[PDB]
């Protein structure tokens, strides 16, 4: 399930950081990436401790293996598109809130307390209860 | 009793319902689980000796497989359910001149003010689209689709 698109994607991320002794990223490289990256989150046990989560040595193939737990869901595009799809009647205004709440915490594969909390801090709504789903489809892949 | 394959159709139901891998059918499901097994169980039916709780209310009780099995054979399977007869003869209480049409407004009317009370939902989504200019809806027809 890596995907071409996604590998090419992870790519070019890997190569603007890289430029570091022949394809290898490191610690300045993440550093002076940052420069570039408006956000001063350089700090160094923090920048450190992203190095522990592969066993040595960045390269673009142990780069894939790090982003392990990122395919384990991750069904395409428009297929998370055309599964919100099939609960909206009424056409973009999209999904009722009730009707969401219910068919994540009582039907299927039932959601936690915890996992609703987690949602609706983050989720996009109206002021009368509706939901929101391609804009819940755009922040699964974020562009903002 | 129940034959095997009686048994076996209605454990091929059971196995869509308890989706939580339970082994076990939430109270309120048991009617459209009937539903599901071509009987046509009316609310009435579903809340007595079907012992289901209150109207899309869960979490109340769960049914176990070898429950549902008496729950199938003496409740829906040990009564009469109406036939084609019982359906043409009350929709001609509303036939007013005669000619096996009824307005839709008229037979919206009898579903959603009348019984066991039909959701505009309901009865949209069971509507094949059978209005003319004031033609209206040919009943016999409406009953033919809704009973294949």
């Amino acid at each position: 399930m890596f995907d071409q698109t996604q590998i090419q994607e992870f790519k070019e991320a890997f190569t603007v950081i890289d430029q570091n002794r022949d394809g290898i990223i490191d610690k300045e490289d993440l550093r002076d990436t940052f420069a570039a990256m408006g956000r001063l989150n350089v700090k160094n046990e923090e920048l450190d401790a992203m190095m522990k989560e592969a066993s040595g040595p960045i390269n673009f193939t142990v780069f894939l293996t790090m982003f392990g737990e990122k395919l384990k869901g991750a069904d395409p595009e428009d297929v998370i598109t055309g599964a919100f799809k099939v609960l909206d009647p009424e056409g973009k205004g999209t999904i009722k809130k009730q009707f969401l709440e219910e068919l994540l915490t009582t039907q299927c594969d039932r959601f936690s307390q915890e996992e609703i909390k987690n949602m609706w801090a983050a989720f996009p709504p109206d002021v009368g209860g509706n939901v929101d789903y391609k804009n819940i489809c755009y922040v699964i892949t974020h562009g903002d | 009793e129940f034959s095997k394959e009686q048994q076996e159709d209605f454990k091929e139901a059971f196995l869509l319902f308890d989706r939580t891998g339970e082994c076990k059918i939430t109270l309120s499901q048991v009617g459209d689980v009937l539903r599901a097994l071509g009987t046509n169980p009316t609310n009435a039916e579903v809340k007595k000796v079907l012992g289901n709780p209150s109207n899309e209310e869960m979490n109340a009780k769960k049914i176990e497989f070898e429950q549902f099995l008496p729950m199938m054979q003496a409740i829906s399977n040990n009564k009469d359910q109406g036939g084609y007869e019982d359906f043409v003869e009350g929709l001609r209480v509303f036939d007013k001149e005669g000619n096996g049409t009824v307005m839709g407004a008229e037979l919206r009317h009898v579903l959603a003010t009348l019984g066991e009370k039909m959701k505009e939902e309901e009865v949209e989504a069971l509507l094949a689209g059978q209005e003319d200019s004031n033609g209206c809806i040919n009943y016999e027809a409406f009953v033919k689709h809704i009973m294949s």
